[PDB]
């Protein structure tokens, strides 16, 4: 009925796109991206919304008067004529006005953080039916004026800009119990074992399996569930409101196709009837819609919830090295009721930043693939790249020594499930196939585009040392290129970023130690003639000399 | 605020004199009224009618050379909204009409009499052509100009001040004797606002020579003669003694009164010249020899032989119509 | 040596060289250390002490 | 006097390493007088060692 | 009379071919000791001095059959 702090909402408008009202809410990405677009939830039929990147929730709503102060240096309900702060609801950053343009109007980005006026929007009515003082209510066209440049949040013509003519920004709800099911949250599907996708570099992973162990730990296990709403996609799950099922890594929605089984298909081909599921109690196959938080039903601990497609009745069940086929059939067996778990938060905020990872490098591929066959114009992105590169480095940053030991700890431990994280979907592979694609050529394309060459591949590797530093794990998986990077150790042009990814392995891979012969280690000292005079080569060279606590005297 | 609803043509000159001195008056007005005024400008499409109206908003906001800051926010603040790329096709319209010419004069006009108060400056930032326009009114002319360095002058270091610099042509086209006589008299208050490497410098300095060889009308001479005098306190000190020479050519010249303050005016930098010198420093003795002719030559003389005191301690520090 | 304090990249290079023949040294390598006697030479360090 | 490579802060006499095999230098400055072009790297004891030289010149194989 | 190419080639003696002509009977001889690859400037316009049977990187490094030129790092000024 209202909107008060710390509520998920989003940003929604209308635009002229062929006579039709294209109701499209405000999007931007994070974590690989800046800047801010749109996406049209209009089509939800066949192109059913992202509403990931879409929501953010009402950190604080204050008003302009009780903000300078505060800069000069709880639920309460927003008013018009409140600066407020839309954090963005995954990736954290904060709404913002920036400095640069896409034209006299300023862009809109998300910053990081809350500290200058660009990150506060006040709210007021194009509407004389309200005004100042007056509670915001649900689905209020309202106006949204920055503090900094106090320009209008507007819909260009198809861009976001802060502006001066206005638009009205309709604000639909999302969310505001612990323990019980919400909608929106990315979450597992245990049996008693949990559902699974293929793996990396594997079919374009699109089959649906069964699997005990570890992976539920994994990225692949993870499924998100994304409502048929655009507003009230945090409502509580109920048993038999619809739910779009779409994976996780692959981006990609799970679909019954009757022409061949279950399976995962895009964004595209995914209609709705082909792939909402829903949840029942029994097998049986006996409402519409609330608009609220609704009815707090289903747990994630305790809960047996079988799963039924909603279009044909089937059930999810399994035909049967343990890969367990998931399939669907109309009765299937007594082990389909199963069993829910959540991911945590830092779960979630990994793997969808994989995918980020998939869409942005394969892109980078298929780019580096048109011009190292013919020369002369394939859309391949450096900016956005190198704003991904720097960005994931500052995701694996490893903790401050100035940090406490507790929450050093704690951010260790984040840092380790990070890493981990990225090694069983392949990014390591995925950033070992763009490392192969680069090293061509010496500074072919086009050479403002072409110019940070350079500082790519140096923060390639940086990037590649940082997902090994902590694991015992990964640069145990560095067993097989090793040889690899010996091989283009010298290039002479990131020869430091090679060293260091290299450096970081032989600290904790004992089993890599005992790979390296002669001429690798020939090499490394070859390269020490190469390079002048660098102590990094004999860090290397001490490591190669000393293991973990032992020798290796053959080396 | 009946007056604006009426006045769309004069009655909003009306309107305008009702506001423009009193600055107690022109605080006291309220933003609606201004506002009625710019929905008037959003009617142009097309203007001759616009002008009357920045006019108007040209005496809302600055009225007593302190430009009102209440006024001088909310005015903008509409501005930009409906104003309503345009330097270039502007730049059209003087080779073909007259009053489009003259609207973005008025318009920058009364965004040059206004400068938290930081994001007025970016917005007036984010309108570059500084200085085609001033390429332009080299070339009726005068109005246009004047507006364009107000708004230079608030808006937005010595080498682009140098940069500037066809007011040469304004002190050479002194001898044309009608709209460039008006011209020249406008363009030495406007003199007085470059006030505020060597080589290019001593060329304006003998273009600041060429208009005080145009001066040696009254009253905005003696604008241009306080320009003058300010001009080289400002400032080598050889390029000075440069400026200098062409002065003492005009020493020569003067010994009209005129010719002879403006060799007063150099007797004092001749005071600071001496410092620096402690060349012509020996013609220089030779002009303080020509002021002992001055002295064989002769209230005012007082104020004259006072300056020729310093041009006699300036003489001993060296001795230490074509 | 007592020069090189200043000579800074100079100077930490050869620190870790210092490691680097120490650590070869790991834990009884005595066939290299019989061959590391000639590169250091015993009296060397002595005076070093 | 000593050997001591050429920084990039310097009076702009530019070092510029480029691949045949080749480095341009470059004095479009007000110093003129003395320029010893050393490289870092000696012989012991077939290989030519070319040259180029544009506009004296003292070329030196020196311990 | 604008391009001069003044080479000093190596292996033990020396010989100069200057603009690819000999002008030797030079100071060669050393029986095993060592040699700077040096040009002494007077600037007397800039693009000034471009550097480079054997080459001379097969020379000096630790690879020495080496022949094609590879350039380094250590190849300093």
């Amino acid at each position: 009925q209202f909107l008060r702090t710390d509520d998920e909402v989003v940003l929604q408008c209308t635009a002229t796109i062929h006579k039709e009202q294209q109701k499209l809410c405000l999007a931007a990405e994070g974590f690989g991206n800046r800047l801010c677009f749109l996406e049209s939830t209009s089509n939800s039929k066949n192109v059913p919304p992202d509403l990931s990147i879409c929501t953010f929730v009402l950190e604080q709503s204050l008003s302009v008067r009780a903000l300078q102060e505060m800069l000069a240096n709880g639920h309460r309900t927003l008013l018009y004529g409140h600066a407020i702060l839309l954090r963005h609801s995954y990736s954290g950053m904060y709404l913002c006005c920036l400095s640069t343009s896409r034209k006299l109007a300023f862009d809109v980005g998300l910053q990081e953080d809350t500290t200058g006026e660009a990150c506060w929007w006040t709210i007021h009515p194009a509407s004389k039916q309200r005004s100042e003082g007056e509670k915001v209510r649900v689905g209020d066209d309202l106006i949204l004026v920055s503090v900094s440049s106090e320009r209008y949040l507007h819909l260009s013509y198809l861009h976001v800009d802060a502006a001066f003519q206005q638009t009205l920004w309709s604000v639909a709800p999302i969310s505001s119990a612990q323990g019980y099911l919400i909608g929106g949250d990315v979450l597992r599907l245990l049996h008693g074992e949990c559902l699974t996708v293929p793996s990396g570099e594997h079919e374009q992973r699109r089959t649906v399996h069964y699997e005990g162990g570890a992976v539920s730990v994994h990225a692949r296990s993870l499924w998100r569930l994304e409502t048929l709403r655009v507003a009230w996609s945090g409502s509580h799950i109920r048993w038999g409101q619809p739910f779009r099922l779409r994976h996780v890594t692959t981006g990609k929605y799970l679909s019954l196709m009757e022409d061949k089984s279950l399976l995962l298909m895009d964004k595209e081909k995914a209609d709705v009837k082909s792939t909402a599921f829903t949840f029942r109690s029994s097998k049986e196959k006996l409402r519409k819609e609330v608009d609220g938080m609704g009815t707090s039903e289903i747990k994630y601990g305790d809960s047996v919830c079988f799963i039924q497609h909603i279009g044909t009745g089937l059930w999810l069940t399994y035909q049967s090295s343990i890969q367990r086929k998931a399939i669907m059939h109309h009765e299937g067996h007594m082990d389909d009721g199963l069993n829910l778990s959540r991911s945590q938060h830092e779960e979630s905020r990994t793997a969808r930043v994989i995918r980020s990872t998939v869409f942005l490098f394969n892109r980078f591929i298929r780019g580096l693939d048109a011009l190292s066959k013919k020369a002369k114009t394939v859309d391949l992105p450096i900016e956005s790249v190198s704003l991904s590169l720097q960005d994931l480095i500052g995701y694996f940053h490893p903790p401050d020594e100035h940090l406490e030991h507790e929450d050093k700890q704690n951010r260790l431990r984040a840092l380790k499930n990070r890493q981990n994280l990225f090694q069983e979907e392949g990014m390591i592979n995925l950033v070992l196939e763009c490392i192969d694609r680069l090293h061509v050529y010496s500074s072919v394309a086009g050479r403002e585009a072409g110019e940070s060459w350079k500082s790519i591949l140096n923060s390639l590797y940086e990037l590649l040392a940082a997902l090994i530093r902590g694991n015992r794990k990964n640069c145990a998986q560095f067993s097989g290129s090793l040889d690899w990077l010996i091989s283009r150790l010298e290039r002479l042009e990131a020869s430091s970023g090679i060293l260091e990814v290299l450096h970081c392995v032989l600290v904790e891979s004992p089993e890599a130690l005992n790979i390296i012969k002669e001429g690798h280690i020939k090499s490394i000292i070859s390269l020490l003639d190469k390079h002048g005079r660098n102590h990094k080569v004999l860090d290397v060279l001490c490591s190669l000399c000393v293991c973990h606590g032992v020798a290796v005297r053959s080396n | 605020s009946y007056l604006l609803e009426n006045s769309s043509v004069t009655p909003l000159d009306v309107a305008a004199a009702s506001v423009m001195d009193n600055n107690e008056l022109a605080l006291a007005l309220r933003e609606p009224d201004l506002e009625k005024v710019v929905r008037y400008l959003a009617g142009c499409g097309l203007p001759v009618e616009g002008e009357r109206y920045l006019d108007f908003l040209r005496f809302a906001v600055f009225c007593n050379g302190e430009s009102v800051e209440e006024n001088a926010n909310v005015v903008v603040r509409l501005l930009i909204r409906r104003p309503e790329g345009l330097l270039a096709a502007m730049e059209e319209a003087i080779k073909i009409g007259n009053a489009i010419m003259t609207f973005y004069a008025a318009l920058i006009d009364l965004l040059g009499r206004c400068a938290e108060a930081i994001r007025i400056r970016s917005i007036l930032r984010s309108l570059g052509d500084l200085v085609g326009v001033i390429s332009i009114a080299f070339q009726f002319c005068p109005d246009h100009k004047a507006a364009m360095v107000l708004f230079l002058d608030r808006v937005y270091v010595q080498d682009f001040l140098l940069h500037l610099l066809g007011f040469l042509p304004d002190l050479r086209a002194a001898a044309s004797l009608t709209d460039m006589a008006l011209a020249l008299n406008r363009y030495l208050c406007t003199a007085v606002l470059p006030l505020l490497p060597l080589f290019a410098g001593t060329e304006h300095h003998a273009s600041l020579i060429d208009s005080l060889l145009h001066t040696v009308k009254g009253c905005s001479l003696t604008k241009a003669q306080r320009d003058s005098i300010e001009v080289c306190l400002l400032s080598r000190p050889s390029m000075m003694q440069h400026l200098l020479r062409r002065l003492v050519f005009d020493v020569p010249l003067l010994n009209k009164m005129p010719l002879k303050l403006l060799t007063n005016h150099y007797e004092r930098c001749w005071k600071y010249y001496c410092l620096p010198g402690g060349a012509s420093e020996e013609e220089l003795h030779l002009s303080r020899k020509l002021f002992w002719g001055i002295f064989d030559a002769l209230y005012e003389q007082e104020l004259f032989k006072l300056a020729l005191p310093c041009l006699s301690a300036v003489a001993g520090a060296l001795p230490p119509n074509f | 040596i007592l020069e090189l304090t200043e000579q800074e990249e100079l100077l930490k290079f050869h620190y870790h060289t210092l490691r680097l023949y120490s650590a070869v040294c790991a834990l009884g390598n005595h066939r290299v250390a019989h061959a590391l006697c000639s590169h250091v030479d015993e009296p060397q360090l002595l005076y070093a002490i | 006097p000593q050997f001591l490579q050429v920084p990039s802060s310097h009076e702009h006499i530019e070092v510029t390493r480029i691949d045949v095999t080749q480095k341009s230098f470059g004095s479009q400055n007000s110093s003129t007088d003395i320029m010893f072009y050393r490289l870092s790297m000696p012989i012991e004891c077939t290989y030519y060692y070319s040259v180029r030289i544009f506009p004296n010149v003292w070329v030196g194989w020196i311990t | 009379n604008n391009n001069g190419l003044e080479i000093g080639c190596v292996v033990g003696l020396l010989t100069f071919t200057a603009n690819g002509k000999d002008l030797s009977t030079y100071y060669q001889v050393e029986p095993s000791t060592k040699l700077f690859p040096a040009v002494f400037a007077q600037a007397t316009s800039p693009n000034v001095f471009q550097f480079e049977a054997g080459l001379f990187k097969s020379e000096h490094k630790n690879p020495v059959p080496q022949c094609p030129p590879r350039l380094h790092v250590q190849f300093l000024s």
